[PDB]
RNA sequence: UCCGUGAUAGUUUAAUGGUCAGAAUGGGCGCUUGUCGCGUGCCAGAUCGGGGUUCAAUUCCCCGUCGCGGAGCCA
RNA sequence: AAGCUCCAGUUUUAUGAGGUAAAGCGAAUGAUUAGAGGUUCCGGGGUUGACCUAUUCUCAAACUUUAAAUAUGUAAGAUCCUUGUUACUUAAUUGAACGUGGACAUUGAAGAGCUUUUAGUGGGCCAUUUUUGGUAAGC
RNA sequence: GAGAACAGAAAUCUCCAGUAGAACAAAAGGGUAAAAGCCCCCUUGAUUUUGAUUUUCAGUGUGAAUACAAACCAUGAAAGU
RNA sequence: GGUUGCGGCCAUAUCUACCAGAAAGCACCGUUUCCCGUCCGAUCAACUGUGUUAAGCUGGUAGAGCCUGACCGAGUAGUGUAUGGGUGACCAUACGCGAAACUCAGGUGCUGCAAUCU
């Protein structure tokens, strides 16, 4: 038969999480929402730039609109735990993307936090899970660029049902 | 779903024409290439990494490649598999591994060969240390170029480290000393330049120092044991072989391969397909396979 | 008076290559090196950028002069006026293409050579030509003065 | 509208033009529409298919295009009132006019300076009507042969290149066309 | 008709470096004042229609519509 | 002209190229249009289901690229070996290709090469074919 | 296209699908996908000398270009460029 | 039956269901302490194997795309060459040539060298 089993391979991953705010200086500050994002994700973020424009004031293509960080791994992981524990649920499929992919919004000061040592803060910023199998690779590591079938595709059955499984 | 190229297609199927299957199977870019070639000195190709991706992690390769009218055509090579066969139990995957194999690849080019030699001038370069590559020639080198592929220049990365092991080899090879995985970093001794460090070979001798469970087989004075086996004249290889046995053979392959489609036409599995389809039709009628097939009646 | 003469006007078609020559060339056409006397066509590729000649030269052939580093060094005939003079062209080797038509040619006459050695050994196939051949000649053979007998009606006082 | 014959226009000038970026400003397509009648109907349901077809190589102009199936469609309308059967124009009109737009008198005469020069201002479309094509594609039936034949007989003195009126084969007639289900 | 020259709030006209638009009046808003008005605080544009280029067009091209000036020969 | 000196063409082969008709890309007037997923607004009723935009498979001819152009004029293009000695670019390294020195063996017909000096322009015209402007014209 | 409160201009970031329709200062058209495009570093060879030759122009200059060799360095693993 | 190095012809190999190089001739995963990528080992740069065939390369199998041909369209459109007819424009004629669809067919690759196999 075609070939129904148990395997971990055909199992799910976290991929990334990126956490990243879209503010737009001066209104609160030049990047200093970034203290806010480092004590939230433990890392440093990197500056985010525009190209884009616009349009309103942002006319200056190269500046820092914005900030970012991209977590992966077990500082993934961590950031999930307190993430997901605000946002209570059981929340709904909607958010949830075609991709297998999820994303909320929410201020930084949530999470278990000093709200003291920030200097200033922001809602916000996409905390954004993207969720892919293994053999995902392929399309990201360059050479032998290939593209993810549509098996290999993740679905909103599969994410749900993974991160609905754990610390939900 | 998408195709979405069915549709725009005729420009969607330009985008094989530009490469072959080198591009789509994704290792060999042309102008990385380009660059060797026009040049009449051969590529020494050493695939590290990405091959397709026939290595690594597990092996590495070293050949060196010339072009002729036919195609390119393989002068000689060296596996790290047939590297035992000398005599080393260790790791495949190291940097010990990548120059002692590189050596291989470039005693197999000499080989003083082709009734034609290369014995004077200086072979053997031993297995060393070198401290600066000396040759004989100094600024000369050639018959052998540096093709990395994908593959990157970092110093200390190894795709370099077999370059290494060709110029102590007796191929004589185009380098810079502050680029290379340098002579302590095969373990060997080491260091000028504006870049460092003075261990990597014997980076896993600093790794397993660092307790912790690996593999057997002991400590940093293995790698002295059999890397001094290495230095060692001893060339000419091999093997031979049982051969094959009989006929086209083997029991995936043949499901895997056959009569309808042959190279060849499969004119039996389209037919039976459909006459088939064609009996499917019959009975219910809508669509088709694809999922058009009406009219207005 | 008006416009332009031009390098680049007219170039439309001829720069132009099929659906299927486009993307890019590959450089074992880069690669090629010829000897001198070879048959090359001259056609630019449109999918290299630089070593092109002047477009007005290409769909004609030459013999490979000499060569001076990577390009080469091609003489072709041009045509019109008075006392015209044979151009050395310097173009590339991606440009620079065989020609089949006499390497057949080279081939056919010299296997056909091969069949009359034995033939005018033990054979009579033909036998006028054997009379001038055996007579005739060195030149040695191969030189630079059969040249202008050749460039000389390339001029021609008819056309005029 | 103007005058000027179509002396002027007929016979095959020009490389064309009618090019879009060579020509800002060209006077109007004139035809009310292509399609005309029962717009909301298959070709199939109709037994007949007429044709009106060239004997000549010509530019129609724009307004005569429009004059002479106008004329067509008064006489199809007013027989066989306002739901009745089917009609396509064959040939739109684009191609475009140059014409130099009555100088002055300033003893200025051409004041340009001498000229008449390129860049000719336009006076609007024509279409390209070459010999044995077919100008109107009409779909009726039987017992309104008649009908489209006077008024394709109305038409006909509302454009200058001479043609004829035909019964049309394509693929099949109307029959060969209809057995496969 | 050619070649020149323009047009911005109810109206007349300032203005730019490609990222930012005004004044003055007229009006609508109160207070003055017996009451209106003058005065004195307050207020508010699809930059002619049009398509295009660009990162971003009131600003840079291309056309028309209108209002202007300047030509106009030897009959 | 005056002299000097004793090779030219063409089918056939091969190359790439005008072009202009119906597809592809880009532009696209510009209809007709069934089927059919989705915009975005309000607005009435018992998720459904009237209302405008609009993918998507899908249909009449034009025009500038490109296939394959089809064409047709074109339109250039028609000695070998061995021996020794020298060179050469390119690892004290691999090769060819140079040059020499020596030996060996191979349908056409004067349409024709070069030089000195010389003259009249340095304002054309018509037709045929292919045009481009011009309503046209013994333009 | 989807996905993310707020945002419309909304960059932003994310995922998929994506072969020359993008980018390549500037006309036109052509041309290219580990690219000649995009990024990161490092840098000055936008050096001096001579220029075979073509375009100029079929023989006629400036100019331009395509190739060198000498002289000199760069980056680069180096070939090379 | 050939997987794969290096290629060449480079639209006969673009795209979308699913079977196979594999008990010591892969890919993956795991050490990601580190030379190394950073903004995260993801990218990459390195050291290695619990074992797993799911993807990967490529082989097995189906359509729109496409080359190549056969079949009509059948020498048709067009065309240099010589010339008759038409009021004009336009047409034909002999001399040599000859595109568009149609349907059917072949092919979801080819070819060469080596790492050379159970």
């Amino acid at each position: 038969m075609s070939a129904k089993a148990q395997n971990p391979m055909r199992d799910l991953k976290i991929e990334k999480l990126v956490l990243n705010i879209s503010v737009g200086e001066s209104g609160d500050r030049l990047t200093r929402a970034s203290k806010v994002l480092e004590q939230l994700s433990g890392q440093t973020p990197v500056q985010s730039k525009a190209r884009y424009t616009v349009r309103t004031f942002g006319i200056r293509r190269n500046e820092k609109i914005a900030v970012h960080v991209t977590v992966r791994g077990p500082k993934a992981e961590e950031i999930l735990e307190r993430g997901l524990k605000v946002k209570e649920y059981q929340l709904r499929d909607r958010n949830f993307s075609a991709t297998g992919n999820f994303g909320f919004g929410i201020d930084e000061h949530i999470d278990l936090g000093i709200k003291y040592d920030p200097s200033i803060g922001i809602f916000g910023m996409d905390f954004y899970v993207v969720m892919n199998r293994p053999g995902a690779r392929v399309t990201r590591r360059k050479r032998c660029k290939g593209t993810v079938g549509n098996s290999h595709k993740t679905t909103k059955e599969d994410t749900v049902s993974w991160f609905k499984q754990k610390y939900d | 779903m998408a195709f979405q190229k069915d549709a725009k297609s005729s420009a969607y199927s330009s985008r094989f024409q530009t490469p072959f299957r080198r591009r789509r199977e994704g290792k060999t870019d042309y102008y990385q290439r380009k660059r060797l070639v026009t040049q009449h000195k051969a590529k020494y190709n050493t695939p590290k990494y990405r091959l397709v991706v026939r290595f690594t992690n597990k092996d590495i390769i070293c050949q060196i490649i010339s072009s002729t009218i036919t195609g390119d055509v393989v002068l000689a090579a060296a596996y790290s598999h047939e590297l035992p066969r000398y005599g080393i139990t260790h790791g495949l995957t190291n940097w010990a591994a990548a120059y002692a194999t590189g050596l291989l690849i470039a005693r197999r080019t000499l080989q003083r060969l082709g009734l034609d030699e290369t014995y004077k001038g200086v072979e053997e370069v031993e297995g060393e240390y070198e401290l600066t590559e000396a040759v004989e020639d100094g600024p000369r080198p050639f018959k052998v170029f540096l093709d990395i592929g994908l593959q990157r220049t970092t110093t200390g990365a190894r795709v370099f480290g077999a370059l290494k092991g060709a110029s102590d080899g007796g191929l004589y090879v185009p380098h810079s000393e502050n680029r290379f995985p340098g002579w302590d970093f095969e373990t060997e001794e080491i260091d000028p330049e504006l870049l460092r460090s003075y261990i990597f070979g014997g980076h896993v001798s600093q790794y397993m120092e660092e307790l912790a469970d690996d593999d057997e087989e002991r400590f940093s004075e293995l790698f002295k044991g059999y890397l001094a086996d290495d230095i060692d004249a001893d060339s000419l290889e091999d093997i031979y072989t049982s051969a094959h046995e009989a006929i086209r053979a083997d029991p995936a392959f043949k499901p895997t391969e056959k009569k309808f489609t042959k190279e060849q036409y499969a004119a039996e599995s389209k037919k039976y397909r459909q006459t088939k389809l064609s009996k499917e039709e019959r009975a219910a009628r809508v669509a088709a396979k694809i999922a058009a097939l009406a009219g207005q009646q | 008076m008006g416009k332009s003469h031009g390098y680049r006007s007219r170039t439309r078609y001829m720069f132009q290559r099929d659906f299927r020559k486009h993307g890019a060339v590959h450089l074992s056409t880069y690669l090629k090196v010829y000897k001198v006397g070879d048959i090359v066509d001259i056609k630019a590729n449109g999918s290299i950028q630089k070593g092109m000649p002047h477009k007005f030269y290409q769909g004609k052939t030459g013999v490979v002069y000499n060569v001076t580093k990577s390009s080469v060094g091609v003489i072709i005939n041009k045509m019109v006026g008075n006392r015209y003079l044979e151009k050395r062209l310097n173009l590339r080797v991606e440009h620079i293409k065989h020609s089949k038509c006499r390497q057949e040619f080279l081939e056919r006459v010299k296997a056909n050579a091969a069949k009359r050695a034995e033939a005018k050994a033990q054979g009579v196939a033909v036998q006028l030509k054997r009379q001038p051949a055996q007579p005739r000649e060195s030149r040695i053979v191969s030189t630079e003065g059969n040249v202008p007998q050749t460039l000389a009606p390339v001029p021609y006082e008819t056309f005029i | 509208m103007a005058r000027r014959p179509a002396r002027c226009y007929r016979y095959q000038k020009n490389k064309p033009y009618p090019k879009s970026r060579y020509n800002r400003a060209v006077p109007d397509s004139k035809i009310r529409i292509y399609d005309l009648g029962k717009k909301k109907a298959t070709v199939d349901e109709f037994p007949l298919c007429v044709h009106l077809v060239s004997n000549e190589l010509e530019q129609l102009s724009s307004e005569a295009l429009e004059a002479a199936r106008i004329c067509a469609n008064k006489y199809m309308t007013t027989v066989s009132g306002r739901d009745a059967f089917h009609l396509r124009v064959r040939v739109h009109p684009f191609h475009v006019l140059r014409i130099n737009k009555m100088l002055s008198c300033a003893g200025a005469d051409r004041l340009q300076q001498g000229m008449r020069g390129a860049w000719g201002k336009p006076h609007g479309l024509a279409a390209r009507v070459d010999i044995g094509q077919i100008i109107f594609s009409v779909r009726t039936k039987d017992s309104n042969k008649d009908v489209v034949v006077e008024g394709l007989r109305r038409a006909r003195y509302k454009f200058p290149g001479q043609q004829k009126i035909i019964l049309s084969k394509k693929w099949g007639f109307t029959n060969l066309d209809r057995p496969e289900y």
